[PDB]
């Protein structure tokens, strides 16, 4: 945790927006495959309710 | 010969006192308690 804290004293916004913008197209992609697997369309979720 | 007057020995107990000077801590027989965080190089959860 002491190293884990060094990099955050020693680190820039344009290196953290890539960081966090990277993980938010690899849940997207994530979550578009369990889109495409169970259908889910306004459809679907409201057949669900 | 001295015949004194003295207490009873019914009438009075001998209590043992143990006396300290401070309060021992946690990992008192721990000479490095540090060494379980400095070692973890994993990481803790």
């Amino acid at each position: 945790g002491r190293r884990l804290a060094a990099m955050f004293y020693y680190t820039n916004a344009d290196k953290m927006l890539s960081l966090t913008f990277g993980l938010a197209g690899q849940l997207r992609a994530a979550a578009d495959t369990t889109v495409a697997k169970f259908q889910i369309c306004p459809h679907t979720i409201a057949r669900a309710q | 010969i001295k015949t004194a007057p003295v207490v009873p020995p019914t009438e009075q107990r001998d209590m043992v006192q143990e006396e300290r000077v401070g309060t021992p801590v946690k990992n008192a027989g721990n000479a490095n308690p540090a060494a379980d965080s400095d070692n973890a190089t994993e990481g803790v959860v």
